[PDB]
């Protein structure tokens, strides 16, 4: 799953079955890395209208 | 693919099922791959 976004500490707990936290439209809230089972937060990096 | 889903909760209610909410949590999903039209249950018998 390709996605460009912050990366940072997950605070909303994931039952052990859960995997991927869900966001309104169609994109990935939250992931659970692979290699080592900690949940973790996605946030679309900054970006502001000028 | 065989899914199970348990949840295990009080029930004060011997006769019925109590009204209320329960979620049910997938314990483990397993590649059985087998057509089941049946099912039976066992039970211990002293």
């Amino acid at each position: 799953l390709t996605g460009t976004g912050v990366l940072t500490e997950s605070n909303k707990k994931f039952l052990p079955f859960q995997q991927f936290g869900r966001d309104i439209a169609d994109t990935t809230d939250a992931v659970r890395d692979p290699q080592t089972l900690e949940i973790l937060d996605i946030t679309p990096c900054s970006f502001g209208g000028v | 693919y065989f899914k199970i889903y348990s949840k295990h909760t009080p029930i004060n209610l011997v006769r019925d099922l109590p009204q209320g909410f329960s979620a049910l949590e997938p314990l483990v999903d397993l590649p059985i791959g087998i057509n089941i039209t049946r099912f039976q249950t066992l039970l211990a018998l002293h």
